[PDB]
């Protein structure tokens, strides 16, 4: 027994007795003594005073002192000894109430770890504190004002959003907020806003936006704004800026996500903000990107295939996806542009209708030139040619928005046109033109296509697609209305078309993310027979909650799939399946907990069960050639079941679509040779080295941009069009409706860095790529790139590959580093 | 502090969840080399045991009386015995030649299935599966070196149809030498990351075997093996540990290395053609070499890594600098002057160091200074195990 601990033992008794005397002269000397004597042991974090812990039963001799008498002073410094020994207990409905009723000084001055706990405290009443209580709250406010600002002072931010996020009252952060801390503040929340549930989802983002317009960061400010799909306030942050150097910055952020703002010609520098935002000015951009990196030679498919290493219809169209691929978006072909005629008529039926559409894939964003070479193929009097060709002008006219439309006035006059073909290279020609525009010139001259007697089931599947990129996630009422109608007036027999599956995505393409907004189309579809309406009941609700994470929806989905059928009535379990890809794929720790999920109904499933599962792999991880997934699918490569064996070779070539990864293209290759002599499973390993050498690996099909923060309605439209239809690998894509592959012209965007100077010309300065690292919690400076290298700017980002300005020249306009970025001169730089 | 509580609370739970998830799934073995029970075809796997009978592993020696109808083979089955046997009535009498190997049953001893030759597993394992993470573009100072060397090694497989036209026959050997820090290792590293082909790595230490016409027969089924293939690459480092000059001192000194020299010098230009194979050497003691190893035809191609000039020096000093967190105005062309006679291993140091020099003052950027102490810590300092005048004289 220690003297100085005996000596604080002797306070048990002799300063009880100093505060057991009648007279209050000697109760002040010793409560003041014993409020300091706490502080004496809070100056050492791990020290704290044992013999205090002895006078928690000392508090009857007490009791009457801090409740019987008046609160000026007796109960003042007598309660917070006893608040002082409620952090050692339990502490329910105690620890604050000692606080609550006794002095009213300065919070920290009883210790930060006091604070902490009686913070966790206020949090844990809050919830059980009723509508009722509101009386209650009136001290309880006043701490969480000063308790927020001692949070921050110590460098312990993230505990002060885990106090008002509890208690629901987000709001008043913002007020609080300092220079020194908004970006660990907002970088912290919006963290989880990947987790937290509706109305907190929003809540969260909005005090997030708010302290960023307050602190006049307007790059970062738009970046929530589109999260939240807020047409609204894209406005009026847009507008609220007046950096014009600030501004055109937000207008290629903008214009990579696909969303158009039609700005007021009051408006200073007008038209060079439409311009960025059009996406006119991206081919030639991409084109001189190329040009530095010295690729624009033409690939033919045999410098693909590489069949000098190795030891019919099909194979002339697969190398027709091979060839366009690879040089997508490039404008330059040794197979098409010399002599396209032998190649083209090479191929033979439907064959010639995707080699046709092919060549408007090489000039993809290439709007005017592009248009200048489909038009010797737009006269060609076979069938498949023209209508080919048509859906190339869409193809060509994908991605870009132009003021003055042409994509509508090529294809408007065959829309009704009597040959099915003609018509089924014009919507498809459309959907790809106007993917996420929401424009009524199109939707209303596409709308009656679906309600035409003369379209068949085929012609009616891609006017729904179509529509659906159009209208992606805008919950277009009109739209709805004819999608429902044709649902509900085909036959029985005509909904058991696989063609048929289509028109449920584009009722769900047109709810991409909305969420709960269909409850009301749920209802309508009860009245549709089964089971189709089992497969347009779970397609619709899970493109509502796409890029949500929702566990609930997802909870549901592995019910679906719990139950086996010993096919026809388990046509839906395949959706389920990619539903869940489709739901996880937000956040990294979802879409990875995703992946073992895959693997048991890669064991346990059945097969139309297992032959979505590849699929979802590839939506998950699109772009993101990781090995987990990859010997996944390679291990289910050569599999028994035809469609999984087709399924798992298409899900590599997207896995690693545009990475040029040289490990996947040696596996396609012995695939290759595994598979000779199937040729179905050949096309689809053919099809695969296509999408791996993609835009010869300037191009990614990746959904989310913004280091993988921001979801694009017209990528996911894309992607989904081609992986729903590979359901029906076996009709669809390997039968003779291979252009649905064209789908994913939607999802092409290059993996872009191109530094600007404020009049947008080329800037190449010196930056770090490297693997990205999570920020959060660490104070201080932390890296956020491992494993990092310096390149010049005009360089292809991978997946998950962050950069970072290896010098401090030029201070980027936006903190994210991805696609076209301006720089501005550090005036601190060269001081 | 006050989720620490709950964060327990929910990490046992996963813990006991992912321990129950392997109760069932089952997460377990893996010392008998057990896979996941994901891909357990156990079906499958009761059927094979029986429709699938295990076939012994035989050589034929002779056909008799091929031109007949009942053609009869010899067969040798490893240490087991040798049988008269007949051919199965699954496998054509033409894919069966005398010489192969075959897959014989155990009861009647047909032969079933032509077999792959044998290869010693170490000769398997010389063929690179695992590109190097090196590029041309971390090669400074070595353009000339590179162009010649690609155009033999690489432009050849990847655009053959230039060289067929024409009536050219590339060619298929390069010598690499120089002193030790020139790039010899490092631009055979690029070719086999930028190769298509199959590319073999072969030491020439790992030829040198204990038996007798060992190291001979590596050198055999590595060039047996290598014709398997379309298109191969093999590369010889350090072929001075075999590739010495012939010489008879009395005693039997290296005859057996010598051998294993005469045997890669037999294949690459002998009786029989070489085939699609384009050899690929590299040595810092070229005079050492044999004259028959070092003639055209066995190492077409002499391409010397000389020390870099200023102009390359200045270049390894960029590639090796290139990630660093360098300053400003780093003289990099006073750099290069600064080590006149100085490999492109010595430059990396160099660019090493002077970060190190950094670190050891905890500063983040590495100063022009540092640089300058890093010229003084490796050049000269180091000067004295300095590798360069002992080899120049050698190469
Ligand atoms: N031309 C060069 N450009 C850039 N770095 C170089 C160059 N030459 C050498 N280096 C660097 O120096 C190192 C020396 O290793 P390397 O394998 O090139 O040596 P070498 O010439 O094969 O030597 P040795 O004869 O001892 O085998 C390389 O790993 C590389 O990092
Ligand atoms: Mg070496």
């Amino acid at each position: 027994l220690s003297e100085e601990d005996k000596q604080l033992q002797d306070e048990l008794e002799m300063l009880v007795e100093r505060l057991g005397e009648k007279d209050t002269s000697l109760y002040r000397p010793a409560l003041e003594e014993l409020r300091r004597q706490i502080r004496s042991s809070t100056t050492s974090m791990t020290s704290v005073p044992k013999p205090l812990k002895f006078l928690r039963p000392h508090y009857g001799k007490l009791k009457e002192i801090y409740e019987n008498m008046a609160p000026g002073e007796n109960k003042r410094f007598a309660a917070d000894i006893i608040s002082v020994l409620a952090m050692t207990m339990s502490g329910e409905r105690e620890c604050l109430k000692y606080r609550l009723v006794g002095s009213q000084e300065e919070l920290a001055s009883w210790g930060h770890e006091y604070v902490r706990h009686l913070a966790g405290e206020v949090a844990k009443e809050w919830q059980e504190l009723d509508d009722a209580e509101k009386v209650q709250r009136e001290p309880l406010l006043t701490l969480v004002k000063e308790i927020v600002p001692y949070n921050m002072a110590h460098n312990a931010e993230h505990e002060a959003c885990d106090l008002l996020m509890e208690i629901e009252q987000v709001d008043m952060l913002e007020k609080d907020i300092d220079e020194n801390a908004y970006a660990k503040v907002c970088l912290y929340l919006t963290s989880c806003v990947n987790y937290v549930p509706e109305p907190e989802n929003s809540a969260l983002l909005r005090c997030a936006l708010g302290v960023f317009r307050k602190f006049s960061r307007f790059p970062e400010a738009l970046r929530l704004a589109l999260m939240l799909n807020d047409m609204e306030l894209v406005e009026d942050i847009f507008t609220s800026c007046k950096d014009v150097v600030v501004q055109k910055q937000m207008a290629f952020m903008l214009g990579r996500h696909g969303v158009f703002l039609e700005l007021s010609e009051d408006v200073e520098e007008y038209e060079d903000l439409t311009e960025i935002m059009s996406n006119v000015q991206l081919n030639s951009n991409f084109l001189a990107l190329a040009r530095e990196l010295d690729i624009m030679e033409p690939k033919v498919p045999d410098d693909i295939y590489k069949t000098h290493l190795e030891n019919s219809a099909r194979m002339n169209l697969a190398s027709s996806f091979v060839n366009g691929f690879v040089n997508a978006a490039f404008g330059q072909d040794k197979l098409l542009t010399d002599d396209g005629n032998k190649w083209l008529y090479k191929n033979k039926d439907h064959g010639m209708l995707s080699a046709a559409a092919s060549l408007g894939m090489i000039l993809l964003w290439d709007v005017d030139g592009g248009l200048t070479q489909i038009d010797k193929y737009l006269y060609s009097s076979e069938d498949y040619i023209k209508s080919g060709a048509l859906l190339a002008c869409g193809i060509v006219n994908s991605g870009v928005r132009n003021e003055c439309d042409p994509a509508l006035a090529l294809l408007s006059d065959y829309v009704l046109h009597n040959s099915n073909t003609m018509r089924l290279g014009s919507i498809f020609g459309l959907g790809l033109a106007y993917a996420g525009s929401n424009r009524e010139d199109v939707l209303t001259l596409l709308l009656p296509v679906m309600g035409d007697s003369k379209s068949s089931m085929e012609v009616a599947g891609v006017t729904a697609l179509a529509c659906g990129m159009i209208a992606v996630g805008s919950c277009n009422g009109d739209v709805t209305s004819t999608i429902l109608q044709t649902i509900m007036e085909k036959s029985e027999t005509e909904l058991k078309d696989t063609y048929a599956r289509w028109l449920p995505l584009g009722l769900g393409l047109n709810h991409l993310g909305k969420g709960e907004a269909i409850e009301a189309i749920l209802a309508a579809l009860e009245v549709v027979s089964e089971p189709f309406r089992s497969f347009a009941n779970t397609l619709v609700d899970v493109c509502a909650y796409a890029g949500s994470g929702n566990v609930l929806k997802v909870q549901q989905l592995l019910h679906i799939c719990s139950e086996h059928f010993d096919a026809d009535m388990g046509a839906h379990q395949g959706v389920a399946v990619l539903g869940i890809a489709l739901i996880a794929m937000g956040e990294e720790i979802g879409a990875e907990m995703a992946l073992r999920t895959f693997g048991h109904l890669l064991r346990y499933g059945e097969p139309t069960l297992r032959r979505a599962v590849p699929l979802a792999l590839a939506l998950i991880s699109v772009s993101n050639p990781r090995l987990n997934i990859l010997d996944t699918l390679s291990k289910f490569s050569h599999d028994a079941d035809p469609e999984v064996s087709y399924n798992s070779i298409f899900a590599m070539g997207m896995v690693g679509s545009g990475t040029n990864n040289a490990r996947l293209a040696a596996m396609l290759r012995q695939l290759a040779q595994y598979h000779a002599k199937d040729p179905n499973n050949l096309f689809m390993v053919r099809l695969a080295q296509g999408l791996t050498h993609l835009g010869k690996g300037t191009l990614t099909l990746c959904p989310y941009h913004s280091d993988r923060q921001l979801m694009s309605q017209v990528a996911v439209a894309g992607l989904l069009t081609v992986l729903v239809s590979f359901l029906d690998v076996r009709n669809i894509i390997l039968g003779k409706s291979h252009y649905v592959l064209y789908g994913l012209v939607a999802a092409m965007q290059p993996r872009m860095l191109v530094t600007f100077d404020e009049e947008l010309r080329p800037l190449p300065v010196s930056v770090r790529v490297g693997q990205a690292v999570d920020v959060v919690g660490q104070a201080g400076k932390p890296k956020t790139i491992t494993g990092f290298q310096t390149h010049t700017t005009p360089v292809l980002l991978a997946h998950g590959e962050r950069a970072e300005l290896a010098t401090e020249e030029f201070l980027p306009v936006t903190p994210i580093l991805e696609g076209f970025v301006i720089l501005r001169k550090n005036p601190n730089y060269d001081l | 502090s006050t989720y620490s509580r709950q964060i327990k609370q929910v990490e046992d739970d996963i813990q006991q969840l992912l321990k129950k998830i392997n109760e069932l799934t089952g997460i377990k073995e893996s010392d008998t080399g057990l896979a996941p029970p994901a891909l357990w075809d156990l079906a499958a796997d009761k059927q094979t045991l029986q429709s699938e009978q295990p076939l012994q592993v035989a050589r034929c020696t002779k056909i008799i009386n091929a031109d007949s109808e009942d053609p009869k083979y010899i067969i040798n089955v490893k240490q087991f015995a040798k049988f008269v046997v007949d051919l199965s009535d699954q496998v054509a009498p033409t894919d069966i030649e005398e010489g192969m190997r075959v897959g014989v049953d155990r009861n009647k001893y047909q032969i079933h299935i032509p077999l792959p030759p044998k290869i010693d597993p170490t000769v398997t394992m010389m063929q690179v599966e695992e590109k190097p993470d090196v590029t041309y573009s971390d090669v400074g100072g070595c353009k000339e070196q590179i162009e010649k060397l690609r155009e033999v090694v690489e432009t050849p497989l990847l655009h053959p149809e230039r060289f067929v036209n024409l009536g050219i026959e590339p060619p298929k050997g390069v010598l690499l030498f120089g002193p030790p820090g020139t790039g010899k290792t490092l631009c055979a590293r690029a070719v086999a990351n930028r190769t298509d082909a199959c590319f073999i790595r072969v030491i020439g230490s790992e030829l040198v075997q204990k038996y007798v016409g060992e190291g001979a027969r590596m050198v055999r089924e590595l060039f047996e093996m290598a014709r398997t293939k379309k298109a191969c690459l093999i590369f010889f480092d350090e072929i001075d540990a075999i590739g010495g000059a012939r010489f008879d001192d009395g005693a039997g000194g290296d005859n057996e290395v010598q051998r294993t020299m005469l045997e890669l010098i037999n294949q690459l230009d002998g009786f029989d053609p070489r085939g699609n194979i384009k050899v690929l050497m590299a040595t810092n003691r070229p005079d050492t070499l044999d004259p028959a190893l070092m003639r055209p035809g066995r190492l077409d191609r002499k391409i010397e890594f000389s020390l870099p000039d200023l102009e390359g020096r200045t270049h390894i000093f960029k590639i090796h600098a290139r990630s660093m967190s360098v300053e400003r105005d780093i003289r990099f062309e006073l750099l290069a002057r600064l080590c006149p006679n100085s490999t492109g291993a010595e430059i990396r140091s160099v660019c090493t160091e002077a970060g190190m020099f950094a670190i050891r003052a905890r500063r983040k950027i590495a100063t022009e200074k540092d640089f300058l102490e890093a010229v003084n810590k490796v050049i000269k300092s180091y000067a004295k195990f300095s590798a360069t005048p002992r080899y120049m004289t050698y190469n």
